[PDB]
């Protein structure tokens, strides 16, 4: 019974890989005799370069090629079990079928096992792992567990649950469930029908080599469907990483230029140490500098050390992901950003103090200029008053009695004049300070003070000139 | 004859002129200096001006006595010229300053005295209110100023901890940051007092050594220091988690590091690193010691650097050869990939970034529309 | 201690109150009657 199941399975498995090769077999014990179909089957399932098969018309040529294909099997190393190279050309049915299983096992069962367990253990473990949530399925051996054929339909739900109605299937119809599972595999997964359902379910124990061959083709088909996950998770990994790192790189250039530009416009304002003419104007400058330090520099301080934390995390994300270091623009560099922020801070410390020291010096000038204006006017009137009483030369018409009386009246005009000496000295002193403190109108305060001083000299000499006239009259009548 | 009766008039007129003339320029000098302009920037400067004005107010009864004594002579002159009916101009030939003139000028001095003390009391009130502002500023600046210095030191100490836990350091730094956010409430109130002082034209504060700019700089320094050091903790955790080592294992390494530390300032090294190698593994200390002496520093063994060099030999990462092989299995083992293939498997969003940024294949097995994933992926990694 | 990427890039080392001008106040005081000494 084992030979009926091996013949159908190993023929349609050979046909599944020989359809590609451009040839087909009908009698596995006759077509493989020359060794041409066997050497071609090894070239396809391995995808490797193989020696050249002689045509095999002669009797010695056929054996020479069977030995070439069996010498290729010595690169794999697989053990030989009751097999002869001559009896392949002879047409030994039990020998050829057993040798085909050697080829199916090495190329479609050993490269399958990744859990270091040789041949059946690696394939059984996969069948048990994929059929674990199924309750009606029981896979322990490659014969009685496969005989029901309900677990093969579960394998197609394990990778394609949308394609099969698992719920409908039961153990009451093993034949129809096996038939349905092989039709789905042939029409969609491209796995040609190698096991006949009617033959397996009748027999008490089916051949393990034939069943394992059919399962290996199912595993191989779902290897690329599950390999799509490895390809998707890695592309999602590098794309999400490169998209986030590129977004964060663009925000550094954006934030660096926005900060770089605000520093560019607030640096000239901060280094303008040219004072104004009035204390009102400089006190105004102090309030806009007060607004700068209270409502303009604090957020730009946060955006400077925000640019630092953003650049810091950017270089770490690139270092921990093996990506190269981020290189900013020529002007938006690390040293260029800290360099511009360094230029800004020097200008702002002087600006405070300076502004006050200008405000105070103006405060004094504003006061002393008004005080001078007040003292100059009260003296200008007093000096005009005393100037006119001296211009009245009505003394020439007088007798010694009137002259001596007029001399004591002029004596008072001398002592009261001397009282206004320190008043003129104070005018000169507070105009001298406005000149020393660089008052804007110190050119016109010096004129008003010079004219007052030049007139005070003439007032004094004219005072002594009139005494000498009265004295010339008193010592005239005397003799 | 009448030369004796008339001589008394002349001796009275000259006593008037000799008393009225000096008193007149005293009043002329008092009328001007009483309404004089003043500017003071100290409580002593207003206290001296108010004292000098009280001294002037004190001699006013004596000045009124001389005012009546001078008008007594003037009245007695008009009395004897009326009493003896001698025709004359009745205008003192020695003093040009009439008695009415001295009377109206005295009334003016009398009216300026209440004005001068009310203006001096106004400036005393200004000076007293200004001194309160001076003290208010010194009360906060001398408390806020040193507070900032302490949080600066606390943060500088928390960023040099030997018993490093990282998660404990982050929770400690998040509470130092929380102290700063609840102290700003006091600095913005100090800014208001500074504004009240500078708007009162006050550059005078002996009660404090700290200027507002000293606090403004110190606060910005503290604010940029907490933000800097918090990022340092987040960076150390992000690089530790990426390195693969666990949180408890990291603390275990920090603990093993701490005991093999006799130097303390620096990492206890030389035969102490040999004492770390003897704890785990076997021999291999002649070529590994010589390699660690070369791996002390690539350019001009460190404490934090020692931790990094122990975790450096254990290296496992994902690079370009991993994704070029993953793009080849996508193209079903082709040295190129089609636009149709990229959107057939990949999510439509992530598929379009490849079809745009991937270059021309132009390889040995060339075909029109073939994208080169070997040059796309190898560019993503530098 | 704990190095920063910002510091290594710019060039970090691996191992480590205003006296105002005084003014001559021109404040004047009215002469009290008699002399200045009293």
């Amino acid at each position: 019974a084992w030979e009926k199941q091996q013949r159908k399975t190993f023929t349609a498995w050979c046909n599944s890989h020989l359809r590609k090769a451009g040839t087909q077999i009908e009698n596995i014990e006759e077509d493989f005799r020359n060794g041409l179909k066997l050497m071609l089957l090894l070239e396809v399932i391995s995808g490797e370069r193989l020696p050249k098969p002689d045509r095999g018309k002669m009797r010695f040529h056929k054996i020479a090629n069977v030995n070439k294909a069996l010498d290729y099997i010595a690169s794999k190393g697989v053990k030989l079990v009751s097999i002869g190279a001559e009896e392949i050309v002879d047409g030994n049915v039990k020998m050829t079928l057993g040798m085909i299983w050697t080829i199916i096992l090495r190329f479609a069962i050993q490269d399958i096992s990744v859990e270091e367990t040789s041949a059946k253990e690696g394939l059984l473990l996969w069948c048990q792992r994929k059929t674990a949530p199924y309750r009606n399925v029981n896979i322990q051996n490659f014969h009685t567990s496969w005989k029901d054929g309900l677990g093969l339909c579960a394998l197609i739900h394990r990778h394609r649950p949308d394609l099969i109605d698992y719920s409908k299937l039961n153990k009451d119809d093993p034949i129809g469930n096996i038939n349905l599972a092989m039709e789905i595999a042939e029409k969609h997964l491209d796995i040609p029908k190698m096991l006949d359902a009617e033959d397996i379910v009748n027999t008490p124990k089916p051949d393990e080599r034939a069943i394992m061959t059919y399962v290996s083709c199912f595993y191989h088909a779902f290897a690329g469907a599950e390999q799509a996950e490895t390809a998707a998770n890695r592309i999602c990994k590098v794309l999400a990483v490169n998209q986030e790192n590129e977004r964060l790189m663009e925000e550094y250039e954006r934030l660096a230029s926005e900060l770089l530009e605000w520093i560019r416009r607030t640096i000239p304002w901060l280094e303008n140490r040219t004072p104004e003419k009035t204390m009102q104007a400089m006190q105004k400058k102090l309030e806009d500098f007060r607004d700068y330090r209270r409502k303009h520099k604090p957020p730009k301080v946060q955006e400077k050390c925000q640019l630092e934390i953003n650049f810091n995390t950017l270089q770490t994300k690139l270092r921990i992901s093996n990506r190269p270091a981020f290189m900013p623009s020529e002007g938006k560099m690390v040293s260029d950003i800290a360099g511009a922020w360094q230029r800004l801070e020097q200008a702002e410390k002087g600006y405070e103090e300076w502004l006050l020291n200008e405000i105070r010096r103006l405060e004094r000038l504003e006061h002393l200029a008004e005080k001078f204006r007040q003292k100059a006017s009260t003296h200008e009137t007093w000096a005009y008053g005393k100037e006119q009483i001296l211009l009245q030369k009505d003394y020439e018409s007088a007798s010694l009695t009137e002259v001596r009386a007029l001399l004591r009246k002029h004596e008072a005009f001398e002592s009261d004049l001397a009282a206004h000496q320190d008043r003129v000295e104070q005018i000169a002193a507070i105009a001298q300070e406005l000149n020393e403190l660089d008052y804007h109108d110190a050119v016109n305060v010096n004129d008003r003070c010079q004219k007052i001083c030049d007139q005070w000299d003439r007032l004094g000499t004219l005072t002594q000139k009139r005494r000498e006239a009265l004295e010339r009259m008193s010592e005239r009548v005397r003799n | 004859g009448s030369s004796k009766l008339l001589e008394t008039i002349d001796q009275l007129h000259l006593e008037f002129a000799k008393r009225a003339a000096p008193f007149n320029n005293w009043m002329e000098g008092a009328m001007e200096d009483l309404q004089d302009m003043f500017i003071v920037h100290s409580i002593e400067e207003i206290q001296s001006l108010i004292t000098a004005h009280e001294q002037f107010k004190a001699t006013l009864p004596e000045a009124d006595g001389e005012r009546q004594s001078i008008m007594a002579i003037q009245n007695e002159v008009e009395k004897v010229i009326q009493s003896y009916n001698i025709r004359i101009s009745s205008s003192n030939p020695y003093s040009t300053v009439t008695m009415d003139e001295l009377r109206t000028k005295w009334d003016k001095v009398k009216q300026l005295v209440p004005i001068r003390d009310q203006s001096l009391q106004e400036e005393l009130a200004r000076q007293h209110a200004n001194e309160r502002l001076r003290r208010q500023f010194a009360a906060q600046a001398n408390a806020i100023g040193p507070w900032i210095q302490n949080k600066m030191e606390e943060i500088a100490r928390s960023s040099i901890q030997i018993t490093g836990a990282l998660e404990d350091q982050m929770n400690q730094l998040k509470q130092y940051e929380h102290n700063i956010i609840n102290y700003k409430n006091n600095i913005d109130k100090l800014e208001g007092d500074h504004q009240l002082i500078q708007e009162a034209l006050v550059f005078d504060n002996k009660h404090t050594n700290y200027t507002m700019e000293h606090i403004r700089v110190g606060w910005e320094l503290l604010l940029t220091t907490i933000a800097r050091t918090i990022n340092e903790v987040e960076t150390q955790i992000l690089t530790r988690d990426a390195k693969g080592i666990t949180q408890e294992q990291m603390n275990e390494f920090r603990a093993s590091f701490n005991h093999f530390d006799r130097r303390k300032n620096g990492l206890m090294d030389h035969e102490d690193f040999r004492a770390c190698l003897i704890s785990m593994g076997y021999d291999l200390g002649e070529a590994e010691f010589a390699r660690i002496m070369t791996l002390v520093d690539p350019n001009g063994v460190t404490f934090q650097s020692f931790i990094d060099f122990m975790t450096r030999e254990t290296a496992d990462t994902d690079t370009a050869e991993q994704v070029i092989a993953s793009f080849r299995i996508l193209a079903s083992d082709k040295p190129y990939i089609l636009a149709e293939e990229l959107r057939r498997e990949l999510p439509p969003d992530q598929a379009q970034y490849c079809i745009k940024r991937m270059p021309a294949y132009s390889g040995p097995g060339s075909v029109p529309g073939a994208l080169d994933y070997a040059a796309f992926s190898s560019a993503l990694y530098g | 201690t704990y190095i920063s990427p910002w510091e290594r890039a710019m060039g970090v080392d691996p191992q480590q109150k205003a006296e105002l001008p005084k003014y001559k106040s021109f404040n004047r005081t009215a002469m009290p009657y008699g002399g200045y000494e009293k």
